[PDB]
């Protein structure tokens, strides 16, 4: 505990002391590209072209969206996406490389033009550990 | 980068700056840029035969390349060109065109100004390619004539044709991007072409052209305007094609075609219809986007802004540094094989460890090659795998080709090969940089010995938290992985925690203990402090080095108890011996005081700061210095872990309780208060009463303030000494405070006492409201209560007011400090952007990247800064009878020879006049180097900084050969007077066979000598130490090993090390100057003064001191401060009038009625000026009627008639008539002269003069230094030259801050001496010490160069050192572009040009090269 | 040497290189009041002769860029008479070394 | 020119080694071990490049030689061999 950094309770840490919720929201939309053309929210493949991402698609029901109750990690696919070009070209998100957690909340709607708009929260807990500020 | 090629490996060993001909641009070319467009037509989206372009270099992942065939990676890119349809200037030289443009004839391209001018041919003359530039445009630019003849050397009258024409040259000015003249009713007025001026360029004589700046080869004037413009092949501007029916253009390829775009709108206007005021139009179009490609951020035009309204990115904008590619991406680069984390302090690591997390570990790898040795080892590594610890994550193999063990499917059965690498993951005590940022020491980056430990912090040893200036408040550290059995042997050999103990900043250690286990080390080792077995046993166990062996117990009988002092004795190592006298330290050392280590063992006195701390005569000073890096390092850890267990078990903390002051106590302190309040009133009521005289220089207000803060502190002060006594010795506050772990005086004072008076801008609180501080107070209340003083203590807590008033005074500190943080940034900048390329050569001496001689030897002694400690040189100090006790023998004196108690030789050597030959000689030197002393110490100070710690070889010397103080020496006079003069000899520093290196070496060693002479004279040896000759013979040898050990390593980067040991102590500084002798400006802001070499200066000031026999007579003293204090009519003026007195016999004015009747006993104006005095203001400035009435008659001469009434006269007047139409307007320019212009006495702009009772040290009749207080007299303005050469002074001893005017006085050498004297006056003040060297360094570059260089943009940074290097600092692309234009050579041996060039800079390390030779190889095989 | 009260007429400066290879020094009375190379901070400036400077040169490898230079205006350099390219040894006392010696050219 | 190289007889920088060039030994020879160079030392056991380069130096069976350069140009060579390893 010597310059300004301090001994803390791990019997008390575990009784559930400091230990804090987190969660972060990641975001799209289906973009209209000219007319008729549109982004798809599917669960993609290796078909002809598309620049797929490294991490699991296989976390992705059809809709192209991560399930709430479902463990995430890594660079894993949380939200699939495609967009055409003149087969498809690959335009998912992926849970950010640095984190993992569980997938909380996902939200499906809307936006005002009339296009498909999705939200995915991710939940992880976090436990006071060795280097966390007080 | 990275396929093989045949082509010859060398280095950059020159750079030729110069400009493009157009003629290279085509030849160097791949392509004709001929449309904007950058591809998609036939349909195919893939690059066009017009911009960007295979010809160029790759957009796609093509393979192809089509000069070259090579790929992206491979293929730098190659230059395509545009053919511009007029010519363009090139915006960088605008101004450079117009002043050859000034200098030549706009028609014959003859220059101006032949060499048949006299001027000119001086200017000529100049050898400085750019100075001589600037005389010749000087001369020629006020040339309007291109002359046919001129008048011959010969004879003035038969004039003689020099050629050219006989035409008028323009008057020329900018007009934007244009060039408009102005010839000779009405002048002549038109643009010129730049079609023309390329013309008129063309024309100028290669013999013309270089004699103004340039060059026939490299860069001709014409070159300056650009007619075939190259074009920057794609991987300077960067498609970044993202999908496939998208791309994304950089903005150079956007500007490029606007340029391309601009040109043929151009071409196409002018080969057509051309309506030439429309083609003009299109030019100048062309013209703007040429000029706005390469610099956008043009001087009073418009931005040409992108598509968003985005300014655009000019190339000259990319370069512009702090993040350009010079400051950004050269000097500085972001770097593989680093990591970072947040950092934890622990007392179980090792000094020079440093604990990685696991993760951390992971990931950065060493790439270590396959060899007999590691084979075995390496081939489990690999097995292990990328996620095991131990392990590795590629194999290299002979093929260069890198196999991934994540995924290889033969990552199982590798067998490794001799040659292969293996990229395995960092192991414990692999050495790794570590770094806390901001990097302004060489110890904030260390190297440590890695332990791979779990959790994610970096894990570092409190004793190392000192140099890093790191908190465990949540910061961050980096580490940097070395690649190389050479660049770690670097990190490991060079800059290893243990080898950065003693720092060469202060030639002190810059670690040692701290916190806990200093707080728990005074606890420790007090004589209360006893020990029960049990733990006296643990506490053994724990020091890992323990012999084994349990000491015996202090107290044995009643019950075995150890003492703290006893068992910490463990840790120090045998050998050690020290010795310390603080307050009243007796050897029978009464409080507990001083500290005494005997062959490692305390004997005395409690361990704190002033033993176990960074201290100049350390317990780690000296272990270092006497054991050894490591030996020390394992120190640190030793006493870390007893004291830090003992204090584990012990415990220690604190608590309100701590700060809670005695009853009666809190009593003497309200009390204490009180009476400053009624001090205070009583001064209050004093000023109000009138009856309050103001201070010599200070208003009444100033006075009364000034007496005010001064009893509101006293007062503060008092009461936490009240508390600060009255706190017991178990107050954990207090305990904290002794040990020197944590806190101080004002901390104690302020918490459990008095806060005090709060300040801002120096004064107490201001009304900020009209007359009152608060709306909660009455106006014009001055009471300590209104104007901020702060009567409670923390503990007591502060009243709404109180808290206010605290909180205006907090903002200033957090602001002060945000400024300064900033301001100390830049100056630790410039000062190492100004020394970089400083470093010792294999000759001793100190140069730059041009080989200039800064210092003769560094730091005038030739010594490494690190090999010195505070040495007390002896024969300087004490009575001359005293020195005589001490030094004198005389063999023919029965009662002042050696005594045969002394040594054998005794008896036989009484009357030996031979002998006596020699300690006469020997007695005549000590009695030299004593005057010589004194000569350089005048103050006659004894402690100074040396390099051999004779006292302690001395000691040891005494301990290793058991020298028993009662036997007679085996010494003889010849064994100790020859051993030491043959001693001399041995002590080199410079080595060279000629009378100037020998001289040389001779004067380096005159000081060490000195206090040699000093420390091994006849008498000391035999009396003092009882030296035998075998004991001598070694104390000889040491101090000659020891000596030798201590001189400066060639290749030491001396120049950086100066920078950073003045500038790292400026970022430690408070400051400004108190909250209120002199109030000089100090620290930083003074710093930044000096620095930039200001000329107007905040504070200048005058020491003016007093006529030999004249220094302790005040009235001489006041007789000087009235002569040199200057004194205006106007200061001495209540009013001026003027009335209409029209008969001079008589008078309207009845008061005068008496002044005329006089001044008429033993034709003029009938307009009077009439001036009435001030009796007061007279009488502080000691002056007469009749005084200051022979002064405005002599200003006057016979123009003005003055009469003036008596020093008796109620009321004191001058009348004043003008002598021989519109009469009454003159005098009151008359008035005006006579207050503002007329000087009674003093001299000019001397302001104020205030008179000080200073001490000073000088010698006694009787030899002693003694106090002999002299009288002084302190400035309020400068002027030197003047007020040196005032009667009654000492002009031998005056002194100015304006180094400056020193400079211009006294010559450049007092001038760089009273700069040093002022930089040390900045870094001393803040109570910090920086070694001489250091400073002297700083202040010697700024003068080598005749004359005050600043170290600023315009300083250094413009001296003839190497383009490249002088443009990564401050001036960068216009550097560049004037390195074009005069076709500038870099030779490339500045740091900064091999740090651009990727290359080993010639610096430490880099200062030698290293051979194989055949020979020697042969030899051992 | 001519010692002037307080000027001398540009017209009779032009006189001053009018008759070489004698030089010819202007002096103002009143800088000459107080002997600057007495002062505290002024070390001893010792002109070398062509012999000593060349030695100098040779003995360090230099070129007279190389050395610290002294401005040919320099209170100690007027004092000594220095002329161009003249260099002076400068003997300063030293807190490291007893004595030092610099050298500084003229210019 | 090869004026540039300074005799034997006559050459005045350190008869001693700089701690650069001693770093810079060690590293050039643990390099050029760590490499598979031959090693002119008996190693008794040793395996650490930079152990056996020590192990070399310390028995002066070193066979490189530092070129010690001037600030004209010139220079001085010596030898591992015979520069005393004070440090
Ligand atoms: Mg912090
Ligand atoms: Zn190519
Ligand atoms: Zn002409």
């Amino acid at each position: 505990n010597q310059e300004d950094s301090m001994i803390m309770n791990q019997s008390s840490i575990d009784r559930g002391l400091f230990r804090s919720l987190f969660f972060r929201s990641y975001m799209d939309q289906e973009k209209k590209y000219g007319m008729s053309i549109t982004e798809t929210f599917e669960k993609p493949q290796r078909t002809n072209t598309l620049r797929m991402k490294h991490g699991t698609y296989d976390k992705l029901d059809d809709d192209g969206l991560i399930a709430p109750g479902v463990r995430v990690s890594g660079e894993d696919v949380i939200i699939g996406k495609t967009t055409p070009i003149s087969s498809k070209r690959d335009a998912s998100t992926p849970l950010r490389s640095t984190e993992n957690g569980i997938v909380d909340q996902v939200l499906v709607t809307t936006n005002q033009d009339g296009l498909k708009f999705v939200k995915v929260r991710v939940r992880t807990t976090k436990i006071p550990q060795i280097g966390d500020k007080f | 980068g990275q396929q093989y090629s045949s082509a010859p490996l060398r280095t950059v060993k020159e750079v030729q700056f110069g400009l493009f001909s157009p003629e290279e641009v085509r030849a160097i070319s791949v392509a004709k840029i001929r449309f904007p467009e950058t591809m998609d037509e036939t349909q195919t989206r893939a690059k066009i035969g017009g911009l960007n372009d295979p010809r160029l270099g790759s957009i796609d992942r093509n393979l192809k390349c089509q000069t070259c065939q090579e790929g992206m990676n491979e293929c730098p890119g190659h230059f395509g060109h545009i053919d511009l349809a007029k010519p363009v200037f090139h915006v960088g030289f605008i101004a450079k065109i117009k002043k050859v443009c000034e200098c030549v004839c706009m028609h014959c391209g003859k220059l101006l100004l032949d060499e048949h001018n006299e001027l000119m041919r001086q200017a000529l003359a100049i050898k400085d390619s750019k100075k001589r530039f600037a005389a010749i445009w000087t001369l020629c630019k006020t040339k309007m004539v291109c002359e046919t003849d001129v008048p011959s050397e010969d004879d003035p009258t038969q004039l003689v044709s020099r050629g050219g024409c006989g035409n008028t040259q323009p008057t020329i000015r900018k007009d934007g991007l244009k060039l408009v003249g102005s010839w000779k009713d009405e002048p002549e007025l038109r643009v010129l072409s730049t079609e023309e001026i390329l013309n008129i360029f063309k024309h100028i004589s290669v013999k013309d052209f270089t004699s103004l700046g340039f060059n026939e080869v490299f860069s001709r004037p014409e070159w300056m305007i650009l007619t075939c413009l190259p074009v920057p092949p794609p991987p300077v501007r960067p498609s970044i094609s993202f999908n496939e029916s998208q791309r994304g253009e950089d903005d150079l390829t956007f500007k490029l075609a606007d340029i391309l775009k601009a040109n043929i709108s151009l071409e196409t206007l002018e080969h057509n219809g051309a309506p030439h005021h429309a083609i003009e139009e299109a030019e100048s179009l062309l013209q703007f986007h040429v000029a706005t490609y390469m610099d956008n951020d043009i001087a009073g035009q418009p931005q040409a802004l992108q598509k968003s309204g985005r300014p655009v990115k000019s190339i000259r904008a990319r370069l512009k540094g702090k993040e350009g590619r010079i400051r950004g991406n050269l000097m500085g680069k972001r770097v593989d094989f680093s990591a970072r984390t947040v950092i934890s302090g622990d007392p179980n690591l090792e000094l020079d460890q440093v604990g990685v997390p696991k993760s951390i570990a992971k990931t950065l790898t060493y790439p270590e090659v396959v060899t007999p040795y590691n084979i075995d080892r390496l081939t489990q590594l690999v097995r292990n795998g990328p996620n095991e610890h131990p392990g590795a994550k590629y194999v290299i193999r002979d093929s260069g080709d890198r196999i991934d063990l994540r995924y290889s499917k033969r990552a199982g059965d590798i067998q490794l090969q001799y040659g292969w690498k293996v990229e395995r993951h960092i192991m414990d005590n692999d050495p790794v940089l570590f770094n806390r940022q901001p990097s302004l020491h060489k110890m904030s980056m260390m190297a440590h010995r890695v332990k791979v430990i779990p959790y994610s912090t970096f894990r570092l040893n409190l004793s190392v938290t000192s140099p890093y200036n790191a908190d465990f408040d949540g910061d961050e550290m980096n580490l940097h992985v070395p690649q190389s059995e050479e660049t770690r042997a670097e990190l490991s050999q060079l800059c290893a925690v243990p080898l950065q103990i003693v720092s060469p900043q202060s030639n002190k250690p810059c670690m040692g203990i701290v916190q806990d286990t200093l707080c728990g080390i005074r606890k420790l080792t007090l004589r209360d402090t006893f020990i029960e077995l049990d733990q006296v046993l643990n506490m053994l166990y724990w020091v890992p080095d323990w012999d084994g062996v349990i000491p015996t117990p202090a107290i044995i009988k009643p019950k075995p108890l150890w003492s703290g002092k006893q068992i910490l004795s463990v840790a120090i190592p045998n050998g050690i011996h020290l010795q310390r006298f603080d307050e009243g330290t007796t050897l029978l050392s009464p409080k507990d005081n001083g500290m005494l280590i005997i062959d490692g063992q305390i004997i005395f006195g409690v361990v704190e700061k002033k033993t176990v701390g960074s201290s100049n005569g350390g317990l780690i000073h000296v272990v270092t210095r006497e054991k050894g890096p490591q030996v020390c390092a394992k120190l640190f850890g030793n006493i870390q872990k007893v004291v830090n267990f003992w204090l584990l078990h012990n415990g220690f903390s604190t608590g309100i309780g701590d700060t809670i002051a005695d009853g009666p106590t809190m009593r003497e302190i309200t009390e204490t208060i009180a009476e400053a309040k009624k001090k205070v009133l009583d001064v209050t009521k004093e000023a109000q009463a009138n009856l309050l005289t103001a201070k010599h220089g200070m208003t009444l207000r100033e006075s009364f303030e000034d007496n005010v803060v001064r009893f509101l502190n006293e007062a503060r002060d008092k009461a936490g000494r009240l508390a600060e006594v009255n706190l017991k010795d178990l107050n954990n506050v207090k305990q904290m405070v002794m040990a020197g772990s944590k806190g101080s005086f004002i901390n104690i004072a302020q918490m459990s006492a008095c806060v005090g008076q709060q300040s801002v801008e120096g004064k107490r609180i201001a009304f900020g409201f009209v007359d009152r501080t608060l709306p909660h107070f009455s106006k014009d209340d001055y009471s300590p209560e209104s104007k901020g003083f702060v009567e409670n203590s923390y503990l007591r807590g502060l009243t709404p007011q109180e808290f206010f008033f605290h909180a205006m005074g907090g903002r200033e500190g957090l602001i002060d400090t945000a400024v300064k943080t900033a301001e100390t940034g830049y100056i630790q900048r410039r000062l190492v952007k100004a020394l970089e390329d400083i470093m010792v050569h294999y000759d001793n001496t100190t140069r730059n990247s041009l080989g200039n001689v800064i210092q003769f030897i560094y730091g005038e002694d030739g010594m490494d800064a690190a090999h010195i400690e505070k040495q007390s040189l002896d024969t300087i100090g004490g009575s001359d009878a005293a020195f005589e006790k001490r030094y004198r023998v005389d063999l023919l004196n029965t009662d002042h020879t050696l005594d045969p108690s002394l040594l054998e030789s005794g008896s036989e050597i009484l009357g030996d006049l031979k002998l006596q030959v020699l300690l006469d000689e020997e007695y005549k030197q000590l009695v030299k180097d004593r005057k010589f002393l004194r000569e350089v110490f005048v103050d006659g100070e004894a402690n100074w900084p040396l390099p051999v710690n004779i006292r302690r070889i001395i000691q040891n010397a005494q301990q290793t050969f058991h020298i028993d103080h009662t036997k007679p020496s085996d010494l003889t006079i010849k064994d100790i007077v020859l051993g030491v003069k043959d001693l001399q000899e041995n002590l080199l520093v410079l080595r060279g066979k000629n009378e100037i290196i020998q001289n040389a070496q001779r004067d380096a060693v005159t000081l060490f000598c000195c206090l040699l002479r000093s420390r091994l004279a006849t008498r000391r040896v035999l009396q003092e130490y009882r030296l035998t000759k075998q004991a001598f013979d070694w104390v000889l040898s040491n101090i000659e090993a020891q000596f030798l050990r201590s001189v400066v390593h060639p290749g030491e980067m001396v120049g950086v090390l100066a920078a950073q040991s003045i500038g790292e102590p400026a970022t430690q500084m408070t400051l400004n100057t108190f909250h209120f002798s002199k109030k000089v400006t100090s620290g930083v802001p003074r710093l930044k003064e000096i620095l930039n070499v200001a000329k107007n200066m905040k504070t200048p000031s005058l020491t003016v001191y007093l006529e030999p026999g004249h220094a302790a007579d005040q009235e001489q003293a006041k007789l000087i401060r009235s002569a040199i204090e200057h004194t205006t009519l106007k200061s001495v003026t209540i009013a001026s009038e003027i009335y209409y007195d029209p008969d001079p016999r008589s008078t309207v004015i009845p008061e005068d009625e008496e002044i005329i009747q006089l001044h008429f006993s033993l034709q003029q104006s009938p307009w009077l000026l009439r001036l009435e005095l001030d009796r007061a203001a007279m009488n502080d400035k000691d002056l007469t009627m009749g005084q200051v009435g022979e002064r405005i008659k002599q200003t006057f001469k016979n123009d003005l008639f003055v009469i003036w009434s008596e020093d008796n006269d109620e009321k004191l007047i001058i009348r004043c008539r003008v002598v021989r139409a519109e009469e009454d307007h003159m005098l009151k320019k008359i008035e005006n002269t006579m207050l503002e212009n007329i000087t009674l006495r003093g001299v000019e702009n001397i302001e104020r003069v205030v008179m000080m009772k200073y001490d000073r040290k000088v010698p006694s009749p009787t030899g002693e230094y003694v106090k002999e207080p002299e009288w002084v007299l302190e400035t309020d303005g400068v002027n030197l030259s003047e007020v040196m050469t005032v009667p009654g002074i000492d002009p031998t001893r005056i002194y100015t801050n304006s180094f400056i005017d020193i400079m211009e006085v006294l010559g450049i050498e007092a001038g760089r001496a009273a700069l040093y004297k002022e930089v040390y006056n900045v870094i001393a003040s803040d109570g910090s010490y920086v070694n001489y060297r250091h400073m002297a360094l700083l202040v010697d570059v700024m003068t080598t160069q005749g004359g005050l260089t600043s170290v600023t943009r315009h300083g250094f940074n413009r001296s003839n050192t190497g383009a490249l290097m002088r443009c990564s600092f401050e001036e960068t692309v216009e550097i560049l572009f004037e390195a074009g234009a005069s076709a500038e050579l870099d030779d490339c041996r500045g740091v900064s040009e091999n740090v651009i060039l990727g290359q080993m800079a010639p610096i430490g390390t880099g200062a030698f090269d290293v051979m194989i030779d055949e020979e020697s190889l042969v030899k051992y095989m | 040497i001519f010692v002037y009260q307080n000027n001398i007429t540009p017209s009779a400066m032009k006189l001053v290189p009018s008759i070489p290879p004698a030089t010819i020094e202007t002096f103002n009375e009143a800088a000459l009041v107080v002997n600057i190379t007495h002062h505290e901070l002024v070390p001893k400036h010792i002109r070398l002769s062509s012999d000593e400077k060349r030695e100098l040169l040779k003995r360090y490898r230099l070129k007279e860029s190389q050395l610290p230079r002294i401005q040919r205006a320099d209170p100690v350099a007027l004092y000594l008479g220095l002329k161009r390219g003249e260099v002076v040894k400068i003997i300063r006392k030293s807190e490291t070394s007893g004595r030092y010696a610099s050298y500084r050219i003229c210019m | 020119l090869k004026e540039k190289a300074i005799p034997k007889d006559q050459r005045a920088t350190t008869p001693y080694m700089t701690k650069y060039e001693r770093a810079r030994i060690l590293g050039t020879r643990a390099l050029q071990i760590s490499m598979n160079a031959p090693v002119f030392v008996d190693l008794e056991g040793e395996t650490d490049p930079l152990r056996i380069a020590m192990k070399e130096l310390a028995e002066k069976k070193i066979p490189l030689v530092i070129r010690r350069y001037l600030p004209d140009g010139s220079f001085e060579d010596w030898s591992v061999e015979e520069l005393i390893v004070d440090l």
